[PDB]
RNA sequence: AUACAGUGAAACUGCGAAGGCUCAUUAAAUCAGUUAUCGUUUAUUUGAUAGUUCCAUGGUAUAACUGUGGUAA
RNA sequence: GAUGGUAGGAUAGUGGCCUACCAUGGUUUCAACGGGUAACGGGGAAUAAGGGUUCGAUUCCGGAGAGGGAGCCUGAGAAACGGCUACCACAUCCAAGGAAGGCAGCAGGCCAAAUUACCCAAUCCUAAUUCAGGGAGGUAGUGACAAUAAAUAACGAUACAGGGCCCAUUCGGGUCUUGUAAUUGGAAUGAGUACAAUGUAAAUACCUUAACGAGGAACAAUUGGAGGGCAAGUCUGGUGCCAG
């Protein structure tokens, strides 16, 4: 027996005196077994407290099984052996077979995300996600403790690290340097050995906080003020938070009870329960509501909504995937997908989930929209909001299981989930002439990783860029970001030459989906088994199969992003793209100059993205060859995948001319199946291509007109007969049906058309009707452009007649 | 069975009486412990 | 004791357990003796009981064992 | 299928044991067939005991069952206490993906809930064996129903008293070595404490047995009954000092 500190019991006293959580790091062997102890020391802090205890691992356990049946078994044969007695437990076999203890893997953290914990362990520490780390210590209640284990190798790590700031030698990893000196910085997190001594390097001073909530008692004021019909019994059905999630459900009821139409979105981060206040008032607008609801959240992703709409109904008044069916006993509700239900709108409410904007707008049109907006594009949202619907928007981020944690602060700071929309430049109209300049500097990424104050806070500027209204990115994409060995970053900020300070207003993250370089990187990392870093390579490698591009070296673009303020942003970006293009062809300090002038053999330069509009402008400003896509429907947004890859090299530009070739002859076929999605767009698609054709070739791709022969066979005489009934008659479908596949097939081939003229081309490709495809795009003068489209019709027909017959 | 030792965890008044990279460890916990209190900038004069 | 050589965890092997409780009421049909089986089965016990040969030694395929692993088990 | 015949099937083989065909048989008042229990009782089923005369030794009540019927498998021997398949219910783990066995069992209880320890030494049984074993089997312990024979004293000396006992309604009568916290003396041993050896696989116990072990022999047996007597005491009654 010996008193072990002054510093960690009275942490975990005023942790739950304070109701916050606490971190602690075990180093050495012999540390599972001092998990009972903490276990113990946590449960008599405050017996009214949570009992279970996650146990997230990656591979095995450590010294046990997890099975009790089994140990059991184990235990009975050592019994019938000898050298262990009848009944006797040692501490750590008591634990893990008297506890709650809840198990999962480190690859299915995403299937404790609603349920709660008092304590989580954390096995493994050289392989930690973001992602997982902001899932378990967002789990872990108030007074609640996080242990995470140590290994012979953080070890050396740590004695590394600990003096100022060097690191361990031998994909180098710097997001557990981070962490390391995150926990340094964190006052309610420490360092313990194995035989319970203390690393004061993390926190060291910590005193017993005196002996003993305006807020909560607050919050019960205003309760039992409601309290004294079934409007209060929803209301104390609901509030198991805070005073704030109290006020916003019962300000959403009285907006949305009895008002028939409104648009309310309450917006919140991933604490205070956004979806258990939208169950818990699920209930009250089932009962002063209309007989049906319509909900718009993913697909067998409704669980804290569908238990707490459960909840308060057994409260009140009630008795291929999963069941998400519609149930009532003395109501109906539907989760269902994109607006199919336009015709099936008769509900007079429908509550969305979080951000597809325009499938949004698509909609909420014509019921009370209730929406839930999780923080976990925002700013466009609410600009939506605002162009047009008495909208009572309106909630607040006080926390559920914590009333404020440091804990939650430093996951936080190093998962970099704060952002700042702060101007903090020089001028607008001095950033203009950093546009003209086209001025961009390299990142330093091990230096910028450290994690040093001015550094981090330039960091989480770079952050905020990176991730500034993006495509839906998230942490772990900050770890791939971060500790990859493919990976570089531009930041062309300031032209100044003030004092500290500047801003970031263009970050482009390269990945080196290379042949040199990736097959060293892959050869490497195939004695660690595993390994999957070529995307943009790999996709043409298997759609074009060429072994140009399996020889050239390419650099794909991850992600690029500017400011929000205005079409000058978009001019920042374009200039940081061309400086990006000049740099490929023309401790440590966090940035780089001498570097910017550095760069490796690459042969192609690529970019992989979604088929948007604006970006399609970007590309074609770009102008990199808009390469082969891929048109399956990526549940996300729905928009295809297209990476359009300039070739910026040597010798490489007929082989980026025929890739753009066999695209483009691709997609005037793709476009019949499962590409029907514009006509404008379809056609800066087309001239795109041919762009990339016209701008690559000389003369090597250059095909030979219609001949005279396979014209003959290709159309029919009587088809050609009836195209001249077109031309002199009407242009009904008994000729211009059969014979305007090879009409739009040779008039995409190969001598001008118009613009109704080429509406009409790309029209009779996507094979829509007429009244569809023209009166969408132009919306006036129906059958003058239909006739329109007839003499264009006749006017090829003319050609190709007075050509080959 | 508070006042008691349920396991090894012996609770007195305020304290806790329990009972039970080797190197590394054992000097990071004998010299270097809270040697590292003026470690933290390493010249990061922000 | 440079193809085996004693201790021997865990595996194949020979055998071990070689005969233990409750519940609904069958009148020489349950039972006991006896006659017979050239009318029949039989490990073990015991006594007996085998006559065809044209122009120096026969084949891969599995363990135990190693090695790579999956699964809460 | 009742009774038999002929042939085949199946059998370890005999066999209406089963099936085709055929004949209309067969048992019975010389007790067919059917009726029940002190069929938790009986029949020799068996040992008998030197006086218990239907208590008094045992094999077997009938057949089943391993949650419930069904089907299959193994073996010299089986429709297996120890196997598998499917159906239906119980039922535990579970990370909800799946892996199972049977414990829906046996012991107990309704002011004696502790038997579940040691051995094959004996008798048998199996056994490759001059060896191994058997919860077959034996041994021991807690768990009183005052049922059973013993003890809690035996023998002397001295002193000092004069009264003790019996009958009877009464008066009274009859009788005689009888008493005493009196002193005192040396002998006896038993409960207990214990050497052992014997016994026994071993240990307990019985048996045999050296050493110590009594004066309040305090090494301290009860249970119930009959009757008094006492205070500067207390209470009640009322024709002093009394009665209760």
């Amino acid at each position: 027996k010996k008193a072990i500190d002054s510093r960690i019991p009275s942490l975990i006293r005023n942790g739950v005196q304070t109701k916050q959580r606490s971190i602690f790091v075990i180093v050495g062997d012999r540390a599972r077994n001092q998990l009972p102890n903490l276990h113990y020391l946590m449960m008599s802090a405050d017996l009214k407290m949570n009992k279970s205890v996650l146990w997230a691992y990656k591979k095995k356990l450590l010294g046990f099984t997890s099975h009790r049946k089994k140990r059991e078994n184990k235990i009975k044969k050592e019994i019938k052996r000898g050298t262990r007695e009848v009944n006797e437990m040692d501490p750590f076999e008591s634990f893990i077979s008297n506890q709650n203890i809840r198990y999962v893997y480190y690859k299915e953290s995403e299937k404790i995300l609603g349920n709660t914990y008092g304590m989580c362990i954390l096995q493994d520490f050289e392989a930690l996600t973001p992602n997982l780390l902001a899932r378990t210590i967002e789990t872990v209640e108030g007074g609640g403790i996080v242990v995470i284990l140590l290994k012979s190798m953080s070890s050396l790590k740590q004695l590394y690290t600990m003096t100022m700031d060097v690191h361990a030698r031998y994909v180098v990893a710097r997001f557990n340097e981070r962490f390391i000196l995150s926990l340094g910085s964190n006052p309610n997190c420490l360092v313990v050995d194995d035989e319970l001594n203390v690393l004061p390097l993390s926190g060291a001073k910590n005193v017993k906080p005196l002996p003993p909530d305006e807020l909560p008692p607050k919050q019960l004021e205003l309760q039992e003020l409601k309290e004294s019909d079934v409007q209060p019994a929803g209301s104390l059905v609901s509030l198991s938070k805070t005073v704030n999630q109290a006020h916003a459900i019962l300000s959403f009821i009285d907006a949305i009870s009895e008002k028939t139409v409104a648009l309310t979105a309450g917006r919140g981060r991933g604490k205070s329960a956004a979806l258990g206040i939208s169950i818990a008032a699920a209930v009250s607008h089932g009962y002063s509501n209309i007989f049906v609801t319509s909900p718009s959240p993913e697909n067998l992703k409704t669980l804290f909504e569908f238990i707490f709409k459960g909840f308060d109904a057994l409260g009140y008044q009630e008795h291929f995937n999963k069941a998400i069916v519609r149930v009532d006993i003395k109501q109906y509700i539907v989760p269902q997908d994109h607006q199919v239900l336009g015709q099936a709108e008769l509900v007079v409410i429908d509550e969305a989930a979080a951000i597809i904007v325009k499938n949004l707008l698509g909609p909420y049109l014509v019921f009370m929209a209730s929406t839930i907006n999780g923080y976990e594009l925002s700013l466009k949202l609410i600009q939506q909001l605002r162009n047009q619907q008495l909208r009572e928007i309106s909630l607040d981020e006080p926390i559920r299981y914590a009333p404020g944690d440091p804990i939650e602060k430093w996951l936080n700071k190093l998962l970099c989930l704060d952002v700042t929309l702060i101007k903090n430049p020089r001028f607008a109209t001095r950033g203009t002439p950093h546009p003209s300049q086209c001025n961009l500097f390299v990142v330093n990424r091990d230096t910028l990783f450290s994690y040093h104050p001015v550094s981090e806070n330039f960091l989480e500027k770079m952050m905020a860029l990176y991730v500034s209204s993006h495509y839906k990115n998230s942490p772990n994409d900050l770890q791939l970001m971060s500790d990859a060995p493919a990976h570089k970053l531009f930041v062309l900020l300031p032209p100044i030459d003030p004092k500290d300070g500047g801003r970031i207003p263009d970050p482009l993250c390269v990945i080196q989906i290379a042949l040199e370089g990736e097959i060293s990187k892959e050869s490497v990392r195939n004695s660690l088994s595993r390994g999957q870093r070529a995307g943009g390579d790999l996709i043409p490698w298997l759609i074009s199969q060429q072994f140009q591009d399996e020889e050239f070296a390419s650099l794909s673009g991850a992600r690029i992003v500017r400011i929000a303020t205005n079409p000058e942003y978009a001019s920042m970006g374009y200039g940081s793209r061309a400086i990006e293009l000049l740099r490929d062809y023309f401790l440590l300090l966090k940035l780089s100059e001498q570097p910017p002038h550095y760069l490796h053999y690459l042969g192609v330069s690529y970019g992989l993205t979604q088929s948007l509009h604006k970006f399609w402008k970007n590309n074609s400003f770009v102008p990199v060859y808009l390469r082969q896509t891929a048109n399956d429907l990526t549940g996300e947004h729905t928009c295809v995948m297209l990476n359009v890859l300039e070739g910026r090299e040597s010798n490489w530009l007929v082989e980026f001319a025929k890739d753009f070739r066999k695209r483009f002859l691709s997609l005037l076929s793709y476009d019949f199946h499962k590409f029907t999605a514009v006509q404008a767009l379809s056609v800066i698609e087309s001239s795109k291509k041919a762009q990339d054709l016209s701008d690559d070739e000389k003369h090597d791709n250059k095909e030979l007109t219609r001949t005279h022969l396979d014209d003959i066979f290709s159309p029919f005489d009587l088809k050609r007969l009836d195209s001249y009934s077109n031309n002199l008659l009407d242009y009904h479908v008994i000729g211009d049906m059969i014979p305007m596949l090879a009409l739009l097939y040779f008039g995409d081939k190969m001598s001008s058309v118009q613009s109704a003229i080429l509406l009409a081309i790309g029209l009779q490709r996507k094979n829509i009707d007429t009244i569809a495809k023209e009166l969408n795009l132009p919306s006036n003068q129906t059958i003058a452009m239909f006739a329109k489209i007839m003499r264009k019709m006749s006017q090829y027909f003319r050609q190709l007649l007075s050509q080959s017959i | 069975a508070p006042m008691s030792d349920v396991g090894g965890v012996l609770m007195d008044k305020d304290a806790v009486y329990i009972d039970i990279e080797r190197g590394e460890g054992e000097k990071l916990m004998t010299g270097l412990q809270s040697v590292e209190q003026s470690i933290a900038e390493k010249f990061d004069g922000v």
